[PDB]
C-alpha cells in the first residue's frame, strides 16, 4: 500500500489542477447562499428532488454541527457528510478539552485543514464540495466559506453552486449593512427565487438562522412558507 | 579473583590469578584472566567469567572492524569508551565486568577501568577483583615509576601472591604480562603454590 | 504487448505474461536431468564454464539426507530456494524428528514460488527446481517451474538442449521403475551424452548425485563416474 | 511521601472585585532550604494566575508546558484564556498521565469576563475543586484551611483581603516545619495588580 | 513509506538522476580549495553581496566542527540537511571514541551517506558535492578532500567545484606549488578570480590554521585582490 | 517506459541486472591471476588530474586478514559490499572463532546481490553496479573469485573485470600457465594492464596487491620495482 | 506457584588422551526422590568429531541439543563442511550466553577431536564461559569425582612460562578404566548417579560405544 | 560519595568538588576532575552515580556543542541550564539519570550565575550550592561568611575553609578537591587542592 | 499504479526539480508582499489577492501571521498550505522555548520552516508546499531580522525584498531606494511608496491592503501590531500627498 503519489501535483503553469477540476464540480451543484445580518446570520439552498416519491424529509442539507454554527454545502451529497462528520468530531473533541463551544473561526480553519489534507495527501481526491458555514458567537455574526483548495474566507454575503453569478451580483447590488435577520431571510428567499426554475415552496428549500446569541435552527416547512408567504 | 595493572617508565603491567570458584568450590585453577585484544591491547577479567568473557570478544570484534575500516588500530581511549558504551547499554540488567584496558596507543601507554555500571576511569594503577585490596596493599607499598620491568615484574608477582595468599577466591597462577613500547609479551607465570615457599622459604 | 510490464496483469487471451518470461529464463540454464526408479532418484546436471581458465557453475545441492535439488534458471534464486527448503527440512526435523517427505516440502515451495506471482511489487523466482527425494512411499521426482505449478515425472530434464535428453528417456522411461542404481546411472549418462553436440562424453561435463531409499545423498565423485562412462 | 519532598504553602481567596492568591518561598531537598527565593505563583496572563504546590520539577514542567499552549492560544484565538477555560485545559492535561500524574496541586485564580473572580485547585489527578470563598494547597493544607475558615470574611475590599491572606498564610505556615521562609502574595484587580513579598520567620 | 526506484540504470549502464545530480552541481556556486603545507584554504564564489542581502546570520564555508571546515556546491537546501547530519556524526563519534572524527572518517561518512541516497528507495540523491578540510588530531598536517552526487570520494591537493569548475580546475593544475602562509591564500584567490572577475565583492574565503577556522575580512579579501591585480599587470607588462 | 525494476524481459533476463552489467564495463579494468605461492591483484587507478592525491583512491580493499577485493564498475557501491563483507566474516568469527572460507565470503556478498525491490520488503532499490574478483587464501588453498551484479559467481584461475574485460581474457587465457611462480604471475598481471591502459605505467597510476598468506598493497616503491622488472 | 526448572541428576565425565576423548554418562533420570527412566542418554554426537555431553534440566538439555544440531547442519550446507570441534565448542559458549537472562539449566561438557587430531575437551557454566581442558566432570556426582581424577591426572599447568613440560600421556585402555572407576566411586556416594556408562571412544578410527552396569538402588 | 559546591562572586563564579573515585572500599583514584566545561564560559559539577554523571554530563556537552556550531552564538548560561533541566526531567520518568548538577557560568550581558539542578529535576538560580553529606559543611560555613561582592581573592579562602571543615567533619570525607573559577576570562582551573 | 505516479522527487535532465519550479510560479501568480528592514524596526505590507466588496474585512488579517511573541510572517501562494506551514512554524517557536525557556532565534525558526519544505522536496513522492515566507523578527543574537523563503525550501536574509506578483519591479525600485539609517517612518513611507508604483491602481484602499510592523517598544519589548484600516487611510492619504510632495519637481 504505497498510496503515497500527489495525484494534484504542480501543472507547468504553477495551476493545482485537480483543485480546479473540483471546482468546476462544486460549480455544477445545487445553489446555495448565505448572508449575514447585523444581528445574525442565514444560509439557505436550493432543495429540488428528482420525483415526488422521494420523502424530501429524510434528509437535509442545512446540518447543525455545534449548537452556535450550522453548514451548507455545494457539489457532491456525499463529500459533505464527511466533513459534517469531521467538523463534529472536531467540535467535540475541543469541548472535551476546554468546555466551551468551540469558535466559530476555529472550526472553519480545522475543517479547512481537513479540506487541505486531501490535496497533498497520496492516493485520494479533493472533496467535490463548498462550504458555508453559519455561526453567531461571542465576537458577533459570523459567515465562512470553504472551498476545495482549503481556503476560507469571510463574506458579507455570497453563493455557491449552480448559478453563481447572477445569484452573488444579486446579492451585491441588494446587501447592505445593518440589515436585519428577517431582512436577510427574505432577500436569500428572493435570491433562490432569482433563479429557482419552477415555483418555490417550503418542499423545495432549505432555511436555517442564527438569531442573537441564540441557537442555530433549520426552519421546518410549516414557517419557511410564512416566511415566503 | 584478583587482578592489577600499572603504567610504568618501559610500559604497563598486568597481573592476574588464575582460581574461577562458585560458592565454596574451586570450579578450575587454570582460567586465563587476561584477555588478548591486539597485539597492543589486554583486557582483563573480573566479576563474571561469562560476561567478561562475551564483553571482550565483542569489544575484539569492534575492535577488529574499526581497523579494517580506518586502517588504524583503535587507541586504548577508544577501546575503553566503546566497552564503556556496550555496557552501559546493559545497565539495569546486572551485567558483572570489571576490565582493566592496558594498551599502548601512539601516543603512550594507555590503562583503563571499566565497570559494568558504565563507569569508566584512567589512571596509573589499578586492581580488581576480591583481593582487590590486598593487591593494591602490596602495590602501593612497592610501586616506584622508575622501576626496570625485571623488578616490575616482579612487584606485580608479589603483590598478586600476597592477594592469593590472604583472600579465598584468589589463587591458582599468577600470570604476568608487559605491553611494551610495541607490543605485549608474557614475561612470567607462577603457580602460587610454588611462590609461597620461593618467598617464605622451608628453611 | 502491454499486458506485459506487471505481473498482476492478466492478457486477455488468459495468459500471464510474466509468468511466461521466468519459465523461459530456465530454459537458459544448462541440462538439468533427472530420472526416478521406484526406489532410486538420480540428478545429472552438464556443466558448460564460462573459458578455458575460469571454472563452471554448480547445479547440484543437497536438501537434507534424503533429498535433492538440480537447478535451472538464475542461480541468485536458486540460493534462496536452497536454502528455504534446507531450512524446512531442518525444521521439521527439529519439531518431528523425522524427514520431511518429499511431496510436502515441493508443495510449500510450490506455494512459496507462487506467491511472487500474485503481487505487483514481486517478480516470479526464474529458476526451475527438479526436486528429487524419499517419502515413504519410496523415490519421488519433481519439478517446480517459477509459475508455482509443480509436476510429478518418472524421469526429466530442463534448461537449454534438454530436449535431446527428454527425447532419449521418453524412449526408455518405461524401464526406470524397475531399473537397480547402476541401471539409472548408465541412463542419466546417456541422456547427457544425447545432450552434448558430438563431444565424447566425460566426467569432467557433467555430475550424478544419487539418493535411495536406503543411502544417504550423494554427489558422484569425478573419478568413479569417469570409470564408468569408460564401458 | 513525595508531595512532601519539597513541601510548599499556597492559597488563593476572593475578594470584591479583586483576588489573592499567596505562596510560599522556599526550595529544599526534604530539609536542607537549598533558596528561600522560590516561586510557586507564576503570571499566566493580567487577571490569570496558577500556584502549583507540590513537587517543585513538576511545577516547573507544568508551568512551561501550560506556556507553551496558553501561548499558541493567543496565536491561534487572539484572546487570552479565561479562567475557568484554563482550569479545565490544566485538568485534562493532569489527567492524560492519570497513570504517570505529576505530582502537583495546583492553584488557579485570576479575574475575568465581566470583573469576577475564579478560584479552583486540583487533585494531582486534575479533579477540580471550584470553590468561591477560598482554595489552600501544599503541606500546610490543614493549617491553612482553618487560618482561612477562621480569617475569611464573604466580601473583602483589596486592602482587607491582602491583609487576611497576609495573616492566613503567615500564621499557617508559622505551624509548618517544610514551608515559611518568607511570602509571595499578589493581589489582582481588574485595574491593577500587587505583587507583594512578606517578612517571614527565617527557621 | 513510499517505495519507488528514482535511482535506476539506464539501458547504457548509466545512473540518470545521479548524473542530473551532478549537472545540479555544476549550477552551484563556485568553490575552491587549496591544501597548503600549514593551512588548508577554502573559498566560494558569491558572498550574498548584491547591494541589499543581509548575510550577517550566515556563512557559505561552515564549521563541522572546530576541528572541521565544509565547502557546498549545488543545492543549498540539500547543503544543510547533508551539514546537521555531519555535524551530528561529528560530536556522536567524540561520545563513542573520544578522539575527533579524522577528516577522512567524516569525508568517508558524508560520502556514504550520499551513495545510500542514490541507492535507497523512494528518495532523490543529495544533488551535491561538498569540499572538506581539517587538520587530523595529533598529526597537524592539513587534508583536503571532496565528494560527489554519486557518494564516491577522494584527497587533492587543490581543487574546486560548482559552475566553471573545470577552468579552476585547470588553473590549479598550471598554477599550484606548495604553498604557505599568504601564498596559499594568494593561489585561492587566484583561482577564483579566474572565474569571478568581478574579486572582492563576491568571494568568501576562509583559511583552517592548526587551531581552527577563520574567515578573512572584507578588508583582507580586498588586500589580496588589489594586490594580484597589480602584481599580474606588472608580469604581463614585464613579460609583453 | 516505466517497467519495473524487477521486470523480466521477453527472453527471461531481469532487464535491470542486464542494465548494471553494462556498467561494469565502464569500470577500471582489474586482474588477478591465482597460482600456488598466492594470489595477486591489479586495477588502474584511473588518475584524472596530477592533483588528485593518487594513495587516496582505493580499488582494492581488504575484507579480512586472508580476502583481498578488486573492485570495478561503481566504486560507490562496491564500498557497501565490502563492509557488508567484513561484518560478515568478523561475525563468523565471533560465532566460531575461526576465519570464514573464501567461498563463503564470495557467496556472502553475492547473497545481498539481487535484495533490490520495492515496496518495503527491501531498502534497496536497484542492483550493485559493481563486479568484484575475491582473492584469498584458506584451509583448501589460494582461490579466486568473482561476482557481478546478477548475484552469482564462480571461481577461476584468472580474470579481468572492467573495461579491458575481453582482451585482458584472451591474453590471460594465451599465457595464464598454471605453473606460474609468483613472480611470473604479478608481471603477467601488470603486462596485461600496461597495454590496456592508455596512460603509460607509472608507481601512482596502478594499484597491485599480493594475497599470499597474508595481504598487502604494494607501496609505491615496490611497484616501481616490478615495473622495472616488466 | 510454578518452577519452570527441573534437576534431573546423573553425570558426565569426559577425559581427553593424546589421540582420543573418551565420554561417559550414566543413564539414570529422575525428580526430586523417584527415577523417572534408567535409559536416558546424556550424550549427543553433535558432529563427526564432537561429542556433547550434559547434565541438569532434561527438557533444557534435549532443547540445547536439538539446537546446536540444527545449527551445525546449517553450518554444513552453507560451508560445506563439518563444522571443527572447538568452533562447536565457541557456537555453544555463545548459544548458551544468548539466553544469559534466562539460562538452560545444563551443564555441558563438550569433547571430541580438533582438527590436528589431538583429543580436546571444552567445560562450560550454565551461562556459558568455558576452558579448554584435559578432563572434566559435570552434574551431581562431579564433585565426587574430580578429587580422583585430579590426583591421578595431573600435568604441569599450561599457563607456566617455562613451560614445565608436560606429563607422561595416557593411552586409551587406562582412560577407559579410570572413567569406570570414577563413575563406580561416584555411584557408591551419590544418589543421583548410576544405571549404565556410555563410554564414547573417539579416535582417528570412529567413535565406539561401551556400557557398564552401575548399580541400581 | 561525591561532594560539590558553588559561590558567586562579585564577577565569577567558583565550583569546587571532591577528586576522589571509588567502588565500594577503594578509592582507585583520587584525581578524578568532575567539574566539566561546556564551553569557554561554562563549568558543571555533577554528583551521582559515576556512570550516570559521565553519560549524562557527555550528552549535554554534545547538545551544547551542536547549538553552539549550527547557530554561531554559544548558549546562554541560563538557556543551557533551562536544557539540561529539560532533559533531565524528561529522563526522570522514562530511565532516570541519578546526577546532580551544578551549573556556572558568565555572559558578558548579564554576569556570573550558578544554576542548581537536582536529580529530581528542580531548577533553580542559586547564589550558592552544595551537593552530598558535605553540603550541609558547605553551606553552614557559606551562609556564615559570604557576601554579595567577594573578591577571588576571599571567595578562595571561603571554599578552602568550607574544604577544610568537610574534611575534618565528614567520615567520607575526601582528601582532594579540585576548584574551578569561570569570569570573563573563561570557564578555567582555579586550583587543585592536594591533601595527601 | 507506478504509471499514476507523476514522480515529484525527481531530477529533470537540466539538473533542477519541475515541481519546485512550478510551485515558484504559483507563488509568482499571487498577490505582492514586500518587506522593509529600517533601524528602528522591520515593515511587512501585503496584497490582499481577493478583494470582492462582499468580504468583510473585519478578520484582523488575511496574509499576515504572528507566530511568535517576537515574529511574524507575511504569506504569498497557496494559503490553504501557509496555513498549515504557519501552524508548524508557531509549534516549532514554543517547542524552542519550551526545551531552553527563551525566545527562538528568528534564523533557526526560518530554517526549522525551510527544513520542514525541503523534506517534501527530496522523499516521499508530495507535492512541495506552493508558498513563499517573509519572516520578520527580532533577537538578542542579532536584533530586527528579515529572511525570505523559497518553496523549494531556501531562505536567505534581506534588507528589503519582495515576493508574489509583481516582485521583480518591486525589488528593482527598493535596489534604487533603499537606503541604510531607513527609521520607522521611512520604511513605512517606502514601503506604501513602492507597492502603490507596482500597484495596477493607485490611491489605493485601505480594504485592499496590509501593513505590520514588528518594532521594539521603549522597554526592550519587541511589539508586533498590524495597522486597524483607519490608520492604513492615514498613511495611504500622507503618501498619496507626499508622492507628489517630492515629483514636484
Amino acid at each position: 500500500s504505497q498510496y503515497s503519489f500527489s495525484l494534484t501535483t504542480f501543472s507547468p503553469s504553477g495551476k493545482l489542477v485537480q483543485i480546479e477540476h473540483a471546482l468546476t464540480a462544486v460549480g455544477s451543484g445545487q445553489t446555495s447562499l448565505g448572508i449575514k445580518a447585523a444581528n445574525g446570520v442565514v444560509i439557505a439552498t436550493e432543495k429540488k428532488l428528482p420525483s415526488i416519491l422521494v420523502d424530501e424529509a429524510s434528509v437535509q442539507k442545512i446540518q447543525l454541527l455545534t449548537p452556535n454554527i450550522g453548514v451548507v454545502y455545494s457539489g457532491m451529497g456525499p463529500d459533505s457528510r464527511v466533513l459534517v462528520r469531521k467538523s463534529r468530531k472536531q467540535a467535540e473533541q475541543y469541548y472535551k478539552l476546554y468546555k466551551e463551544p468551540i469558535p466559530v473561526t476555529q472550526l472553519v480553519r480545522e475543517t479547512a485543514a481537513v479540506m487541505q489534507e486531501f490535496t497533498q495527501s497520496g492516493g485520494v481526491r479533493p472533496f467535490g464540495v463548498s462550504l458555508l458555514i453559519a455561526g453567531f458567537d461571542e465576537n458577533g455574526p459570523q459567515l465562512y466559506q470553504v472551498d476545495p483548495s482549503g481556503s476560507y474566507f469571510s463574506w458579507k454575503a455570497s453563493a455557491m453552486g449552480k448559478n453563481v453569478s447572477n445569484a452573488k451580483t444579486f446579492l451585491e447590488k441588494r446587501y447592505t449593512d445593518d440589515m436585519e435577520l428577517d431582512d436577510a431571510v427574505h432577500t436569500a428567499i428572493l435570491t433562490l427565487k432569482e433563479g429557482f426554475e419552477g415555483q418555490i415552496s417550503g418542499k423545495n428549500i432549505e432555511i436555517g438562522i442564527i438569531g442573537t446569541d441564540k441557537k442555530f435552527r433549520v426552519l421546518t416547512p410549516a414557517e419557511i412558507d410564512d416566511y415566503l408567504g | 579473583t584478583t587482578t592489577l595493572a600499572f603504567i610504568f617508565k618501559h610500559g604497563v603491567m598486568v597481573a592476574a590469578d588464575s582460581r574461577a570458584s562458585m560458592g565454596g568450590y574451586i570450579s578450575s585453577q587454570s582460567v586465563k584472566k587476561i584477555i588478548e585484544i591486539n597485539p597492543y591491547m589486554l583486557g582483563t577479567m573480573a566479576g563474571g567469567a561469562a560476561d567478561c568473557q562475551f564483553w571482550h570478544r565483542n569489544l575484539g570484534i569492534k575492535c577488529r572492524l574499526h581497523e579494517l575500516a580506518n586502517k588504524r588500530r583503535i587507541s586504548v581511549t577508544g577501546a575503553s569508551k566503546l566497552l564503556a558504551n556496550i555496557l552501559y547499554n546493559y545497565r539495569g540488567m546486572g551485567l558483572s565486568v570489571g576490565t582493566m584496558i592496558a594498551g599502548w596507543d601512539e601516543t603512550g601507554p594507555g590503562l583503563y577501568y571499566v565497570d559494568s555500571e558504565g563507569g569508566r576511569l584512567k589512571g596509573m594503577r589499578f586492581s580488581v577483583g576480591s583481593g582487590s585490596p590486598y593487591a593494591y596493599g602490596v602495590l602501593d607499598n612497592g610501586y616506584k615509576y622508575d622501576m626496570t620491568v625485571e623488578e616490575a615484574s616482579e612487584l606485580a608477582r608479589r603483590a598478586i601472591y600476597h592477594a592469593t595468599y590472604r583472600d579465598g577466591a584468589s589463587g591458582g597462577v599468577v600470570s604476568v604480562y608487559h605491553v611494551g613500547p610495541d607490543g605485549w609479551k608474557k614475561v612470567t607465570g607462577d603457580d602460587v603454590g610454588d611462590l609461597h615457599f620461593q618467598y617464605y622459604p622451608v628453611v | 504487448n502491454q499486458y506485459d510490464t506487471d505481473v498482476t496483469t492478466w492478457s486477455p487471451a488468459g495468459r500471464l505474461f510474466q509468468v511466461e518470461y521466468a519459465m523461459e529464463a530456465v530454459k537458459q540454464g544448462s541440462a538439468a536431468i533427472g530420472l526416478r526408479s521406484k526406489t532410486h532418484v538420480v540428478l545429472a546436471c552438464v556443466n558448460k564454464a564460462q573459458s578455458e581458465l575460469s571454472s563452471h557453475q554448480r547445479k547440484i545441492f543437497k536438501v537434507d539426507d534424503h533429498i535433492g535439488v538440480a537447478i535451472a534458471g538464475l542461480t541468485a534464486d536458486g540460493r534462496v530456494l536452497s536454502r528455504y527448503m534446507r531450512s524446512e527440512c531442518i525444521n521439521y526435523g527439529f519439531t518431528y524428528e523425522s524427514s520431511l517427505p518429499v511431496g510436502r516440502l515441493v508443495v510449500q515451495l510450490a506455494d512459496k514460488a507462487q506467491v511472487c506471482t500474485q503481487r505487483s511489487w514481486k517478480r516470479p523466482y526464474g529458476v526451475g527446481l527438479l526436486v528429487g527425494g524419499l517419502d515413504e512411499s519410496g523415490a519421488h521426482l519433481y519439478y517446480n517451474c517459477p509459475s508455482g505449478n509443480y509436476f510429478e515425472y518418472q524421469a526429466f530434464a530442463i534448461g537449454s538442449r534438454s530436449q535431446a535428453a527428454k527425447t532419449y528417456l521418453e524412449r526408455k522411461f518405461d524401464t526406470f521403475d524397475g531399473a537397480t542404481r547402476d541401471e539409472l546411472i548408465k541412463h542419466a549418462l546417456f541422456s547427457i551424452k544425447e545432450t552434448l553436440q558430438g563431444e565424447k562424453l566425460t566426467s569432467s561435463v557433467c555430475t550424478i548425485s544419487v539418493v535411495g531409499v536406503g543411502e544417504p545423498f550423494q554427489t558422484l565423485d569425478q573419478q568413479m563416474v569417469q570409470d564408468l562412462i569408460n564401458s | 511521601s513525595i508531595f512532601e519532598y519539597n513541601g510548599s504553602a499556597t492559597v488563593a481567596m476572593v475578594g470584591k472585585n479583586c483576588i489573592a492568591i499567596g505562596s510560599d518561598r522556599r526550595l529544599g531537598v526534604q530539609l536542607q532550604t537549598i533558596a528561600t527565593d522560590f516561586q510557586r505563583i507564576f503570571q499566566i496572563h493580567d487577571r490569570l494566575f496558577i500556584g502549583l504546590s507540590g513537587l517543585g520539577s513538576d511545577a516547573q514542567t507544568l508551568y512551561q508546558r501550560l506556556v507553551f499552549r496558553h501561548k499558541l492560544y493567543q496565536l491561534r484565538e487572539e484572546r487570552d484564556m479565561k479562567p475557568e477555560t484554563f482550569a479545565n485545559l490544566v485538568s485534562a492535561i493532569l489527567y492524560e498521565k492519570r497513570f504517570g500524574p505529576y505530582f502537583c496541586q495546583p492553584v488557579i485564580a485570576g479575574l475575568g469576563d465581566d470583573n469576577k473572580p475564579f478560584i479552583c485547585t486540583m487533585d494531582s489527578i486534575g479533579a477540580k475543586e471550584l470553590a468561591k470563598d477560598f482554595v489552600v494547597a501544599g503541606t500546610a493544607s490543614e493549617s491553612l484551611y482553618g487560618a482561612c475558615e477562621s480569617m475569611y470574611k464573604p466580601d473583602m475590599e483589596p486592602e482587607e483581603l491582602f491583609e487576611t491572606v497576609s495573616q492566613a498564610l503567615q500564621a499557617s505556615v508559622d505551624r509548618d516545619c517544610l514551608s515559611g521562609w518568607g511570602g509571595h502574595v499578589y493581589i489582582v484587580t481588574p485595574t491593577e495588580i500587587k505583587e507583594h513579598i512578606l517578612k517571614g520567620r527565617m527557621d | 513509506r513510499y517505495d519507488r526506484a528514482i535511482t535506476v540504470f539506464s539501458p547504457d549502464g548509466h545512473l540518470f538522476q545521479v548524473e542530473y545530480a551532478l549537472e545540479a552541481v555544476r549550477k552551484g556556486n563556485a568553490a575552491v580549495g587549496v591544501r597548503g603545507t600549514d593551512t588548508v584554504v577554502l573559498g566560494v564564489e558569491k558572498k550574498s553581496a548584491a547591494k541589499l542581502q543581509d548575510s550577517r546570520s550566515v556563512r557559505k564555508i561552515v564549521n563541522l566542527d572546530n576541528h572541521i571546515a565544509l565547502a557546498c556546491a549545488g543545492l543549498k537546501a540539500d547543503a544543510r540537511v547533508l551539514i546537521n547530519k555531519a555535524r551530528i556524526e561529528c560530536q556522536s563519534h567524540k561520545l563513542t571514541l573520544e578522539d575527533p572524527v579524522t577528516v577522512e572518517y567524516i569525508t568517508r561518512y558524508i560520502a556514504g551517506l550520499q551513495q545510500k541516497y542514490t541507492q535507497s528507495g523512494g528518495v532523490r540523491p543529495f544533488g551535491l558535492s561538498t569540499l572538506i578540510v581539517g587538520f587530523d588530531p595529533y598529526t597537524d598536517v592539513p587534508a583536503l578532500y571532496q565528494t560527489d552526487p554519486s557518494g564516491t570520494f577522494s584527497a587533492w591537493k587543490a581543487n574546486a567545484t560548482g559552475r566553471n569548475s573545470n577552468s579552476i580546475r585547470e588553473f590549479l593544475e598550471k598554477n599550484y606549488k606548495e604553498t604557505s602562509g599568504q601564498e596559499t591564500v594568494k593561489l585561492a584567490i587566484r583561482a577564483l578570480l579566474e572565474v569571478v572577475e568581478s574579486g572582492g565583492k563576491n568571494l568568501e574565503v576562509a583559511v583552517m590554521r592548526k587551531e581552527g577556522l577563520h574567515q578573512l575580512e572584507e578588508s583582507e579579501i580586498d588586500a589580496i585582490v588589489a594586490e594580484i591585480e597589480a602584481e599580474k599587470a606588472a608580469a604581463e607588462a614585464a613579460k609583453k | 517506459y516505466d517497467r519495473g525494476v524487477n521486470t523480466f524481459s521477453p527472453e527471461g533476463r531481469l532487464f535491470q541486472v542486464e542494465y548494471a552489467i553494462e556498467a561494469i564495463k565502464l569500470g577500471s579494468t582489474a586482474i588477478g591471476i591465482k597460482t600456488k605461492e598466492g594470489v595477486v591483484l591489479a586495477v588502474e587507478k584511473r588518475i584524472t588530474s596530477p592533483l588528485l592525491e593518487p594513495s587516496s583512491v582505493e580499488k582494492i580493499m581488504e575484507i579480512d586478514d586472508h580476502i583481498g577485493c578488486a573492485m570495478s564498475g561503481l566504486i560507490a557501491d562496491a564500498r557497501t559490499l565490502v563492509e557488508h563483507a567484513r561484518v560478515e566474516t568478523q561475525n563468523h568469527r565471533f560465532s566460531y572463532g575461526e576465519p570464514m572460507t573464501v567461498e563463503s565470503t564470495t557467496q556472502a556478498l553475492c547473497d545481498l546481490a539481487l535484495r533490490f525491490g520495492e515496496g518495503d520488503e527491501e531498502s534497496m532499490s536497484r542492483p550493485f553496479g559493481v563486479s568484484l574478483l575475491i582473492a584469498g587464501h584458506d584451509e583448501n588453498g589460494p582461490s579466486l573469485y568473482y561476482t557481478d551484479p546478477s548475484g552469482t559467481f564462480w571461481q577461476c584461475s584468472a580474470k579481468a573485470i572492467g573495461s579491458g574485460s575481453e582482451g585482458a581474457d584472451s591474453s590471460l587465457q594465451e599465457q595464464f600457465r598454471k605453473d606460474l611462480s609468483f613472480q611470473e604471475a604479478e608481471t603477467i598481471a601488470l603486462s596485461i594492464l600496461k597495454q590496456v591502459m592508455e596512460e603509460k605505467l607509472t608507481p601512482n597510476n596502478v594499484d597491485i596487491a599480493k594475497v599470499s598468506p597474508t595481504y598487502h598493497l604494494y607501496s609505491p616503491s615496490e611497484v616501481e620495482a616490478v615495473i622495472g622488472r616488466l | 506457584n510454578w518452577s519452570p526448572y527441573d534437576f534431573n541428576g546423573g553425570t558426565c565425565v569426559a577425559v581427553a588422551g593424546a589421540d582420543y576423548c573418551v565420554i561417559a554418562a550414566d543413564t539414570r533420570m529422575s525428580t526430586g526422590y523417584n527415577i523417572l527412566t534408567r535409559d536416558y542418554s546424556k550424550i549427543c554426537k553433535l558432529a563427526e568429531k564432537s561429542v556433547l555431553a550434559s547434565s541438569g534440566f532434561q527438557a533444557d538439555v534435549r532443547a540445547l541439543q536439538k539446537h546446536l544440531d540444527a545449527r551445525h547442519l546449517i553450518y554444513q550446507h552453507q560451508h560445506n563442511k563439518q563444522m571443527s570441534c572447538p568452533a562447536m565448542a565457541q557456537l555453544l559458549s555463545n548459544t548458551l550466553y544468548y539466553k544469559r537472562f534466562f539460562p538452560y539449566y545444563a551443564f555441558n561438557v563438550l569433547g571430541g577431536l580438533d582438527n590436528e587430531g589431538k583429543g580436546c575437551v571444552f567445560t562450560y557454566d550454565a551461562v556459558g564461559s568455558y576452558e579448554k581442558v584435559g578432563y572434566s566432570s559435570q552434574g551431581s556426582g562431579a564433585k565426587l569425582i574430580m578429587p580422583f581424577l585430579d590426583n591421578q591426572l595431573k600435568s604441569p599447568s599450561p599457563l607456566l612460562i617455562p613451560a614445565q613440560d608436560a606429563v607422561t600421556p595416557l593411552s586409551e585402555s587406562e582412560a577407559i578404566d579410570l572413567v569406570r572407576t570414577a563413575f563406580a566411586s561416584a555411584t557408591e556416594r551419590d544418589i543421583y548417579t548410576g544405571d549404565k556408562l556410555e563410554i564414547l571412544v573417539l579416535n582417528k578410527e570412529g567413535l565406539r560405544r561401551e556400557y557398564m552396569e552401575l548399580r541400581l538402588d | 560519595m561525591e561532594c560539590v559546591f558553588g559561590l558567586v562572586g562579585n564577577g565569577f563564579a567558583i565550583i569546587a568538588a571532591d577528586t576522589s573515585a571509588v567502588n565500594s572500599i577503594l578509592v582507585h583514584k583520587t584525581n578524578e576532575d568532575k567539574i566539566m566545561k561546556l564551553d569557554s564560559h561554562k563549568l558543571m559539577g555533577a554528583s551521582g552515580e559515576a556512570g550516570d554523571r559521565v553519560q549524562f554530563t557527555e550528552f549535554v556537552q554534545k547538545n551544547v556543542s551542536l547549538y553552539q556550531f549550527r547557530n554561531g552564538i554559544p548558549l546562554t548560561t541560563a538557556a543551557a541550564a533551562n536544557f539540561t533541566r529539560g532533559e533531565l526531567a524528561t529522563a526522570l520518568r522514562k530511565n532516570p539519570y541519578s546526577v546532580n548538577i551544578i551549573l556556572a557560568g558568565f555572559d558578558q550581558d548579564t554576569g556570573p550565575s550558578l544554576y542548581f539542578i537536582d536529580y529530581i529535576a528542580t531548577l533553580h538560580k542559586v547564589d550558592k550550592a552544595a551537593f552530598g553529606y558535605g553540603s550541609y559543611f558547605a553551606l553552614a560555613m557559606m551562609d556564615r561568611h559570604y557576601r554579595s561582592d567577594m573578591s577571588v581573592d576571599e571567595a578562595i579562602k571561603l571554599v578552602d575553609e568550607c574544604i577544610a571543615e568537610i574534611r575534618t567533619r565528614l567520615v567520607v570525607a575526601p582528601p582532594n578537591f579540585v576548584i574551578k573559577i569561570v569570569d570573563k576570562d573563561g570557564a578555567r582551573e582555579f586550583a587543585w587542592r592536594q591533601s595527601i | 499504479s507506478r504509471r499514476y505516479d507523476s514522480r515529484t522527487t525527481i531530477f529533470s535532465p537540466e539538473g533542477r526539480l519541475y515541481q519546485v519550479e512550478y510551485a515558484m510560479e504559483a507563488i509568482g501568480n499571487a498577490g505582492s508582499a514586500i518587506g522593509i528592514l529600517a533601524k528602528d524596526g522591520v515593515v511587512l505590507i501585503g496584497e490582499k489577492k481577493v478583494t470582492s466588496k462582499l468580504l468583510q474585512t473585519s478578520t484582523s488579517t488575511e496574509k499576515m501571521y504572528k507566530i511568535d511573541d517576537h515574529v511574524a510572517c507575511a504569506v504569498a501562494g497557496i494559503m490553504s498550505d501557509a496555513n498549515i506551514l504557519i501552524n508548524t512554524a508557531r509549534v516549532q517557536a514554543q517547542r524552542y522555548t519550551f526545551s531552553y525557556q527563551e525566545p527562538m532565534p528568528v534564523e533557526q525558526l526560518v530554517q526549522s520552516l525551510c527544513d520542514t519544505k525541503q523534506g517534501y522536496t527530496q522523499f516521499g513522492g508530495l507535492r512541495p508546499f506552493g508558498v513563499s515566507f517573509l519572516f520578520a523578527g527580532w533577537d538578542k543574537n542579532y536584533g530586527f531580522q528579515l529572511y525570505m523563503s523559497d518553496p523549494s525550501g531556501n531562505y536567505g536574509g534581506w534588507k528589503a525584498t519582495a515576493i508574489g506578483a509583481n516582485n521583480q519591479a518591486a525589488q528593482s525600485m527598493l535596489k534604487q531606494d533603499y537606503k541604510d539609517d531607513v527609521t520607522r517612518e521611512d520604511a513605512v513611507k517606502l514601503a506604501l511608496k513602492v507597492l502603490s508604483k507596482t500597484m495596477d491602481s493607485t490611491s489605493l484602499t485601505s480594504e485592499k491592503l496590509e501593513l505590520a510592523e514588528v518594532y521594539l517598544l521603549p522597554s526592550g519589548k519587541v511589539k508586533y501590531q498590524v495597522h486597524s484600516p483607519e490608520s492604513l487611510n492615514r498613511l495611504l492619504t500622507e503618501s498619496g500627498l507626499t508622492q507628489p510632495a517630492a515629483e514636484t519637481s
